[PDB]
């Protein structure tokens, strides 16, 4: 036995270390660890965002149905003056549906080509359950929502966002809360192609539809290059010809395939979603 | 090390700074002693620092918590939900001051090493390189000594 | 009319139905003493539950040993098939392909190989020819094969299957053999019965036959996996059992002017009666001779 | 290089190998049982099945005398091979004993056998048995025997 | 999960019978190739210089002393042959080699202790395994 | 001979847990009919064996009181008896052994 | 000393969900200080592991080896222990999970060499785990075919970038 | 190399303590009821007679002699004590004890239960989960018979009240891994037991705790579990042959 209290104290501490790697402890939320004041954080979400939020309107934005339900059970347990908390389902309805229509003005505007249902499915993507939830969680609004469940579901995540967009749609108005999307919710298409964010099925049964309303004829697809056709890693490169006129040339492993991805290559062109199209303006409008 | 540690790309914080820039800072809590000597560097920077720090960050919300302790701690939390935990025990107003800048700067990200020091969702913009990129096509696309008919 | 491939969807849901009927017509718990007698561990006591425990359940008390050779089950000197759940309180014994008298145990595997066989010939045709089977006649285990009367549309009234068609039949037989499909059985009233079989009058015949012998008017119900399929008697767990499995050959039976029936012949060994290629070649030339019943 | 050998290698040497075996064969016609290692057992077979054949020529002839004197080390076994075993086998012409493998001992878990004499009073041991002709197997094989000998009378 | 052999399951009627039978079909089918330039033999071309010819598989029986009629003894090697056939044939193309491969086998073999590949080989050719 | 360097534990493993070094699995383990106790396809049963040496040791026991000393092997056959029997027809002019048991059942009268 | 592998029978769970399945019965059984030496062990807990409690027995009853007869005592006693105290059902429906040899408390003794030399002998003991759980061995993995191969290969040629540049 | 292992422990006795010591063992609760009480066969239809079931406990107390005077020294002891709130204080006893047993609680439980008492409890739901409640009460308790001890057999005395409850319960009974071996939690069904406690008259800081349960010979068979079970036959020797 060496006697010594450092030492000692300090192998406790890399004993607790290896306790929490070896039996890790269920997550809290981050109102329950200290050094947390609800209405603090709240008031520096604002001035995070750069945004002039209504501390009022912001507290209901948080304010969830099932929060609402669970809190008046745990008064009835204890026999206990009545709240006057509003839930964000009035604030997500707006934000919910005025997100969609600015999304619908800034793509159309962007791409006049994509179709409508092409513009569709890029609002359902943005506004999606993953791209919402992701956004959403690196904002510090998980933190500030008041849930029933930890962690926060993402449908519930999802309408609360919502929210914060409807207490500032209020508060600053349609103009500054045009910016919020597109910084917050433009930004998340950037390295991601057409088709990764608008799944489709059989691109050349589209490609077929879109040359009609156009009043052009049927592409022929052939070979233009190859390489290793008898082997089991060939390389083909498929043709669309119109008039005897390239629109696209797509690779792929077989023929069929290369085919497929040579009528993507086509849709992109036609839509002006290519990689080579210009970057998304985000300077201050003039 | 650099194979005996992880290591990463280089990315930002839901895009950070494409359209406006957000302070990924989000928390500091400073644990500092009323009494002992460690945390005299830390007390001046109270008294007379942290208030005019808050005024320059105005989206990140500070904690001073006054209890007794040897090690005086300060605890930065990013909006990406890392936690950088950092001791100012015996520092001077000086170090101190140039410790709580270096916190509020950062992403938040690990700090490890990085693969590339440059990141681009567009890498190309005429065509990634292909072996056909520089092959002239033949008449009917004729394979090398293939006979046609 | 009904497609054969929804055809067996409603036979499958009122099998479904009947099944779990029993099961509500059975008490939360109800417990029978079923007693062990046999040469080896006497005197052991099962405490099972009614209408829930099955013989193999017994078995996997015991030892694994039982669960592999047990082929069938005789309780109180009746066959009792292995997954057949148990009604009453009564006297188990298990019955092995090795046997002193394995009289029972081969009838029970000879019917099984023709409800198998039978699976195959539904499957094997096209879907524009109307294949509906007759019946299993229960040939003699020295017959030397087991046999099944087909009979099949009137387009194919002179076409006789080749040698690569009898492979295609055994490939389907082991496709159904890797799947370990278990032999499900139902005693069905034949009220009940005669219901799911409505379409295919050469079972109503067959069920109505099965009234008049027994007394309730209960009849058998087997199915593997999808397949549904009257039987007489108990038969063998699983499709795994057999471990070699041909069809021989086709024959026509007569008079064929008023009615064409056709009977499947094949021969199958178990995995417990495993025999070499030499031996099998002499039980399939024998096999492929027609045989008929006394 | 061992081809062609027969005779094992054991005991002290070739002398003491006669009387481990002269020990195993005198000790197995006493209890027309026992049990030993089996290639001991193996290895004495031959002794037993030749001893019966010197105890059919009868006690009246001195060569087979002089054997059944040598190969009993008690005499009071002597008689015993010229009046039981002997008028016992005089049917048979070989297979006079069945050796059989029991499982190792636990002593050293050496590979035991039991060797006895046909026709003893001792319990039946549980000889191996194959399967019944009721067999699966066995029916299928017994009916194709019918049609191959039918099909031959005509 | 056990391995098995041909007289595990049989019965003490059924060995005899099983031997019986399958010794039966091995006279047979050596008896039917008694004659080989009846039953559509291969064109038998006439002897050329250079020509190769296929050889037999014989038995070492022993050995036997031989004089010859100058005096001198030499000793001589009996080499008898049984169950000797033509199994099968490869062509020169298929060969992969100068010459052309004919395959012999020789001496009758249990057919219960061969493999099945084997055994379905001999099945098509209608004789009994070569050893 | 000394190793000149210590052979480490992975080389050790490869050589330890080669699947030569490793037990092989039997496949040769069936139940026996009479009693269900485990035995090989090539080895009397363990518990088949034990029983007749439990009774030939009681029989044996039943010979010495007899011959009531070594050098007094009989002459004749001999025929073991159990309660509830008799003598048979060719169980004549031979020592019968009377045992004070009933007659085992595996045990078949001849 | 350590002895957690009896108190890893005392951990008891909290009552399922009607909806959640069944749970899977774990009995944790050793013996301890076995006059054998672990290493010899190791071969014969090797055998059985993975194996069906009725299988693993077979192995262990016509095994030559003194620690056949160890283990399957022990093996026996944790059958009937499932039973008896565990809640099992089906005593044959138990597979083994864990089974692995430890070492015990050794002893040290002289054994003398010649020219005066003599080395140190231990006596060596062992310990025996083992873990049972309840209901059928998960099947063997199959082993690796071609057509496994082929789409590894494939994915791992599909997912290299080019590397040292943007 | 002469070390060994520290194996000297042997064996003892745990029945007796050592001998000639003035101290002695004492003892809080009886092994056994002093006179073994057998409720009348059909008490169970008397159940649902309520109006036949109050005359026959108060005219059985006052036919029984011996049980009348034991009373009489129960408030020798304590004077402030009626026969007409027992039986309501025994269904909270009752009750709460069976709630300690949930909750694992078994540092109360002592103090509602005897020593008796307590390993016929908690020894066989030692490593199982017990979710047992108290639904409905359908007839009240009734104080059926009591008896007290002799009077200073060592220095105590010792008094026993029957009372008899026919109350539903819910019992939910889950094994180690959680997973559910006996009752249904959802149905109650009825249970009709008579509960007898002790207490020691003698202690002053003594109270009436529940003691054991009397199981009527006429009881019904109880809830059968939901697992099947085998019971072995007698293992046999090969020199042992088998009767039936
Ligand atoms: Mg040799
Ligand atoms: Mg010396
Ligand atoms: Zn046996």
């Amino acid at each position: 036995v060496k006697k010594g209290f450092r030492a000692a104290f300090r192998f406790q501490k890399e004993l607790e270390r290896q306790r929490l790697l070896r039996c890790p402890p269920p997550p809290v939320r981050r109102s329950e660890k200290p050094n947390w004041d609800y209405h603090a954080e709240i008031q520096a979400f604002g001035h995070r965002l750069q945004e002039n939020f209504s501390l009022d309107l912001l507290k209901t934005a948080f304010v969830n149905s099932c929060y609402i339900k669970s809190e008046e059970a745990k008064r009835q347990q204890l026999g206990i003056v009545l709240l006057n908390l509003k839930s964000n389902q009035e604030l997500s309805e707006q934000g919910t549906s005025f997100s969609q229509t600015c999304l619908t003005q800034f793509l159309e505007d962007e791409y006049p080509d994509m179709p409508t249902e092409g513009i569709k499915n890029l609002v359902d993507f943005l506004t999606g359950e993953e791209v919402v939830c992701h956004v959403a969680r690196n904002l510090a609004v998980e933190q500030l929502t008041l849930s029933e469940e930890f962690p926060v579901p993402p449908a519930v995540l999802q309408q609360t966002f919502f929210a914060v967009i409807g207490a500032l749609l209020q508060s600053s108005g349609p103009e500054r809360t045009a910016l919020f999307i597109r910084d917050f919710l433009i930004t998340q298409m950037t390295g991601k192609e057409l088709f990764e964010m608008w799944k489709i099925i059989n691109p050349m049964g589209l490609l077929v539809e879109e040359l009609k309303k156009r009043n052009v004829s049927a592409p022929e697809s052939r070979l233009t290059r190859q390489s290793g056709g008898t082997t089991a890693l060939p390389l083909y490169f498929v043709g669309l010809y119109c008039d005897k006129k390239l629109i696209a040339e797509g690779p792929g492993e077989t023929v069929l395939v290369a085919e497929e991805e040579a009528a993507r290559v086509a849709l992109r062109k036609l839509y002006g979603f290519t990689e080579n199209r210009r970057p998304w303006n985000y300077s201050k409008p003039k | 090390t650099a194979r005996g540690t992880p290591s990463r790309f280089l990315a930002s914080v839901l895009h950070n700074g494409l359209g406006r820039y957000v302070q990924q800072l989000q928390r500091l809590s400073f644990s500092v002693s009323r009494d002992g000597a460690s945390s005299r560097g830390a007390r001046e920077f109270v008294e007379r620092e942290v208030i005019d720090f808050a005024r320059r960050n105005p989206g990140v919300v500070i904690y001073v918590n006054s209890r007794p302790c040897c090690v005086p701690r300060v605890v930065a939390e990013y909006l990406n939900g890392a936690v950088r935990e950092e001791s100012i025990h015996c520092k001077s107003v000086e170090e101190i001051s140039t410790l709580v800048q270096k916190l509020a700067d950062q992403s938040g990200l690990d700090v490890i090493r990085i693969r590339k020091p440059f990141h681009t969702d567009n890498p190309s913009i005429q065509g990634q390189w292909h072996p056909f990129t520089n092959k002239p096509t033949t008449f009917r696309g004729l394979r090398p000594r293939e006979v046609q008919d | 009319q009904l497609s054969p491939t929804e055809l067996t969807e409603m036979r499958n849901d009122l099998f479904n139905k009947e099944k779990a009927r029993q099961l509500s017509l059975t008490p939360r718990t109800e417990k029978i003493e079923v007693k062990h007698v046999g040469k080896t561990d006497p005197g052991t006591v099962f405490v099972m539950n009614k209408n829930i425990s099955t013989p193999y359940s017994c078995a996997m008390h015991l030892s694994e040993w039982y669960c592999r050779k047990s082929i069938l089950a005789l309780v109180d000197g009746q066959p009792w098939d292995m997954y057949k759940p148990l009604t009453k309180s009564c006297e188990i014994k298990f019955l092995t392909f090795k046997d002193c008298d394995p009289g029972e145990v081969n009838k029970a595997y000879w019917r099984s190989c023709a409800m198998m066989m039978g699976c195959v010939i539904e499957r094997a045709f096209k879907d524009e020819y109307m294949v509906n089977l007759v019946r299993a006649p229960e040939v003699p285990v020295i017959s030397g094969a087991f046999c099944y009367d087909v009979v099949l549309d009137s387009k194919l009234d002179e076409w006789m299957p080749t040698k690569e068609n009898l492979r295609s039949f055994t490939k389907d037989a082991h496709a159904l053999i890797y799947k370990d499909l278990p032999f499900e059985t139902l005693e069905v009233e034949a009220k009940v019965a005669l219901e799911i079989f409505q379409h295919s009058k050469y079972k109503v015949d067959f069920i109505e036959e099965k009234a008049s012998q027994n007394p309730e008017r209960i009849v058998k119900l087997h199915r593997i996996g999808d397949f549904i399929d009257v039987s007489e008697g108990p038969l063998i767990p699983r499709t795994s059992i057999c471990f070699q499995y041909e069809v021989s050959a086709v024959h026509n039976l007569q008079p064929t002017q008023p009615s064409l029936i056709r009977r499947f012949q094949g021969v199958s060994l178990p995995v417990h009666l495993r025999a070499h290629f030499t031996i099998w070649d002499k039980l399939l030339e024998r096999s492929r001779k027609m045989v008929t019943e006394d | 290089i061992s081809h062609g050998r027969v005779f094992r290698r054991m005991g002290l040497g070739p002398e003491s190998r006669i009387h481990l075996l002269r020990n195993l064969l005198t000790g197995l016609v006493r209890h027309e049982r026992i049990e030993a290692p089996w290639a001991r057992v193996d290895e004495m077979r031959g002794y037993a099945e030749k001893l019966i054949d010197y105890g059919k020529l009868g006690d009246t002839n001195e060569r087979a005398m002089r054997m059944a004197d040598f190969w009993l080390t008690e005499k009071d076994l002597i008689p015993k091979l010229f009046q039981v075993l002997a008028p016992r086998y005089k049917d048979q012409t070989g297979g006079y004993t069945r050796m059989l493998q029991i499982p190792n001992r636990s002593l050293d878990r050496a590979k035991m056998a039991v060797i006895e004499y046909k026709g003893n009073c001792l319990p039946p041991l549980p000889l191996p048995r194959r399967d019944s002709h009721l067999t699966l197997l066995n029916q299928l094989l017994q009916g194709l025997r019918q049609d191959l000998r039918q099909s031959q009378e005509a | 999960k056990s391995g098995t052999w041909w007289d595990e399951h049989l019965s003490e009627e059924n060995v005899p019978f099983i031997k019986q039978l399958v010794s039966d079909e091995d006279k047979a089918q050596l008896a039917s190739k008694l004659c080989p330039l009846k039953d559509e033999p291969w064109p038998i071309h006439p002897w050329e210089p250079g020509s190769f010819r296929v050889g037999l598989i014989a038995l070492k029986l022993g050995m036997m002393p031989l004089w010859t009629k100058d005096g001198q003894k030499h000793v001589v090697t009996l080499l008898q042959v049984q169950d000797c056939h033509v199994l099968k044939y490869t062509s020169k193309e298929n060969c992969n080699g100068k010459m052309a491969t004919l395959s012999v086998g020789g001496k009758t073999v249990s057919r219960f202790r061969k493999a099945t590949s084997i055994l379905e080989f001999y099945r098509e050719l209608g004789l009994p395994p070569k050893q | 001979a000394a190793p000149k360097n210590r052979r480490t534990i992975e080389v050790n493993r490869c050589r330890r847990r080669n699947p030569q070094k490793l037990i092989k699995v039997k496949n040769n383990i069936d139940v026996c009919p009479e009693c269900g106790h485990l035995k090989q396809k090539h080895v009397l049963c363990a518990y088949c064996y034990e029983k007749v040496c439990k009774e030939t040791a009681e029989i044996r026991r039943q010979i010495g009181k007899q011959e009531g000393g070594p050098f007094k092997a009989p002459t004749i056959e001999t025929v073991v008896l159990y309660t509830g029997e008799t003598p048979s027809e060719q169980d004549q002019g031979k020592r019968i052994i009377e045992r004070d048991r009933k007659r085992p059942s595996w045990f078949t009268q001849n | 000393i350590s002895r957690k592998w009896e108190k890893k029978n005392k951990i008891v769970y909290p009552p399922q969900l009607p909806g959640e399945p069944r749970r899977p019965a774990e009995i944790y059984h050793c013996r301890r200080q076995i006059k054998y030496s672990k290493d010899k062990m190791w071969y014969l807990a090797k055998l059985i592991r993975g194996m069906s409690i009725d299988q693993a027995l077979a192995q262990l009853e016509f095994n030559d080896k003194k620690g056949a007869k160890i283990i399957k005592e022990v093996l026996l006693e944790a059958q009937d222990m499932a039973v008896r105290d565990h809640n099992v059902e089906f005593r044959s429906n138990l597979y083994i999970a864990e089974s692995t040899s430890g070492r015990g408390q050794c002893l040290k003794r002289i054994r003398y060499h010649g020219r005066g030399r003599f080395g140190i002998m231990e006596k060596v003991y062992c310990h025996y785990f083992v873990k049972l759980v309840e209901g059928p061995p998960p099947p063997p993995e199959p082993p690796k075919t071609a057509v496994a191969h082929a789409k590894e290969y494939i994915q791992q040629l599909r997912s290299r970038t080019i590397v040292h540049t943007l | 190399t002469e070390k060994e292992f520290m194996q000297h422990a042997r064996k003892a006795g745990l029945v007796i303590p050592p001998e000639k010591s003035d101290r002695s063992i004492h003892l809080a609760c009886t092994a056994g009821i002093f006179d073994a009480y057998v409720p009348p066969e059909g008490d169970a239809r008397i159940s649902s007679l309520s109006k036949e079931g109050l005359i026959e406990r108060t005219e059985r107390m006052k036919k029984t002699m011996a049980s009348q005077v034991s009373i009489r020294r129960i408030k020798d002891y304590d004077a402030n004590f009626k026969i007409k709130d027992f039986p309501e204080k025994a269904k909270d006893i009752f009750i709460e004890a069976h709630l300690c047993l949930n909750n694992s609680d078994h540092d109360r439980l002592h103090t509602l239960v005897t020593e008796h008492c307590f390993p016929d409890m908690t020894w066989d739901i030692k490593y199982k989960t017990v979710r047992w409640s108290f639904v409905e009460s359908l007839e009240p308790s009734h104080v059926v018979q009591v008896r007290c001890s002799s009077m200073m057999n060592q220095g105590n005395v010792y008094g026993q009240i029957t009372v008899r409850m026919h109350t539903r319960q819910t019992l939910a009974i889950y094994d180690r891994f959680g997973r559910l071996m006996y009752g249904q939690e959802d149905v109650p069904k009825d249970v009709l037991e008579y509960v007898v406690f002790e207490k020691q008259l003698t202690n002053p800081y003594g109270s009436w705790r529940m003691h054991t349960k009397i199981v009527p010979p006429w009881a019904p068979p109880k809830q059968p579990i939901l697992k099947t079970v085998m019971i072995p036959g007698p293992q046999l020797k090969p020199e042992e042959e088998y009767e039936e």
